[PDB]
């Protein structure tokens, strides 16, 4: 079963440099070429580079966006993929993929976040959204998580550590003026909350900010 | 550059119907007899391309019968039968003959419902946010079909949008509905200084607005 597994993305300021790595098992990795292929909301899937195989010289090939900027290279021995990225540009900004592929399959990796921007990090202020009239009057109520000003965008946000799953829905996150504002929702039943417990889990890897946020009522 | 085209950019099918899917390139993709490399993934919300189809008709691991590629020259088809639940995503074709390697743009497959009034709950500002100094007002729209909606903020009755923040999700997998969010977000300084705040939704489930709304 095979698995790719990109690493080492994160934030990166313009003219900065970052390499990635991908880690591939399930096959025989040296048997196999290899790409990079980016991917934006903004321009959908973009492939810059691949490497062929040792009998191959190890050739590689580029998209002329980032031709003498990337160099793709691998280590047959490790199973690794690698992609270092100097010259970086906001454009550059992307979820990059790692694949191997073949006449007979194509498997990605699970992608990994680079974002290039002069944008210092900040750690978000999460704040608790409690309804007015109540909604525990009904039957169901909705409760609410706001994750305000953070930067660069991964965070991590649950409802009572992972445990409420069903009814919630977590938007995806707005950049505007070099910080970032996510929300989120849950819905419970009317009998549940207030009397039981309902906690927001906010997680900031890239500030190391951790905010456990009781949603209390009134 | 080979030009890889997809048609449509979106296609709202029921469950249980044909789902066509069109990939145009702008030359031959024939590597060898035998060997033209066109392929399918999916790529569902928040995760990888999924291969579904290579070689332009040959199907990938797991990838059920009811779902058949096709096509030749610069002409592809990707189709799929009985369509089901989890068949929600974006479809794109790839071509793997020239390189450098292309894309399509992608297709949409939406899961056609019945039509679905939004779930309005609004929020007041946190007393942490307020003793920050700052005022965002919250306000929900979950569950709704079709994704088509309109959200107007006012405050003390008269229309007001400043400081305005929506996003939205993508299909639900089980119930096939569209939720949205809206931040208002206001100086403490402001949001002393009116007292009726509305959420007003317009979407076709209803001929006047549904709005959700409190007082500070």
């Amino acid at each position: 079963e095979v698995k790719l597994e990109e690493s080492g993305g994160g934030l990166v300021q313009p003219g900065g440099s970052m390499k990635l790595s991908c880690v591939v098992s399930g096959l025989t990795f040296s048997r196999f070429w290899m790409s990079w292929v980016r991917q934006s909301p903004e321009k959908g899937l973009e492939w810059v580079a691949e490497i062929r195989l040792k009998s191959d010289n190890y050739a590689t090939h580029y998209a002329e966006s980032v031709k003498g900027k990337f160099t793709i290279s691998r280590d047959d021995s490790k199973s690794r993929l690698y992609l270092q990225m100097n010259s970086l540009r906001t454009e550059d900004t992307g979820i990059y993929y790692c694949k191997i592929y073949f006449y007979s399959f194509s498997y990605w990796g699970q992608g990994t976040l680079v974002t290039v921007s002069a944008a210092k990090t900040t750690a978000p202020s999460v704040y608790p959204l409690a309804p007015v009239c109540g909604d525990t009057t009904g039957s169901s109520v909705t409760l609410g998580c706001l994750v305000k000003g953070y930067f660069p965008e991964p965070v991590t946000l649950t409802w009572n550590s992972g445990s409420l799953s069903s009814g919630v829905h977590t938007f995806p996150a707005v950049l505007q003026s070099d910080l970032y504002t996510l929300s989120s929702s849950v819905t419970v039943t009317s009998s549940t909350w207030p009397s039981q417990s309902i906690t927001c889990n906010v997680a900031h890897p890239a500030s190391s900010t951790k905010v456990d946020k009781k949603i209390e009522p009134r | 550059e080979l030009v890889m085209t997809q048609t449509p950019l979106s296609l709202p099918v029921s469950l249980g119907d044909q789902a066509s899917i069109s990939c145009r390139s702008s030359q031959s993709l024939v590597h060898s007899y035998g060997n033209t490399f066109l392929n399918w993934y999916l790529q569902k919300s928040g995760q990888s391309p999924k291969l579904l189809i290579y070689k332009v008709s040959n199907r990938f691991s797991g990838v059920p019968d009811r779902f058949s590629g096709s096509g030749s020259g610069t002409d592809f088809t990707l189709k799929i039968s009985r369509v089901e639940a989890e068949d929600l995503g974006v479809y794109f074709c790839s071509q793997g003959t020239h390189v450098p390697y292309t894309f399509g743009g992608g297709t949409k497959l939406e899961i056609k419902r019945a039509d679905a009034a939004p779930t309005v709950s609004i929020f007041p500002p946190s007393s942490e946010q307020l003793t920050s100094g700052g005022a965002s007002v919250v306000c929900f729209l979950n569950n709704f079909y079709p994704k088509d909606i309109n959200v107007k903020w006012k405050i003390d009755g008269s229309e007001r949008q400043n400081g305005v923040l929506n996003s939205w999700t993508d299909q639900d997998s089980k119930d096939s509905t569209y939720s949205m969010s809206s931040t208002l977000t206001l100086t403490k300084d402001e949001y002393e200084r009116h007292n009726s705040y509305t959420c007003e939704a317009t979407h076709k489930t209803s001929t006047s607005p549904i709005v959700k709304s409190f007082n500070r």
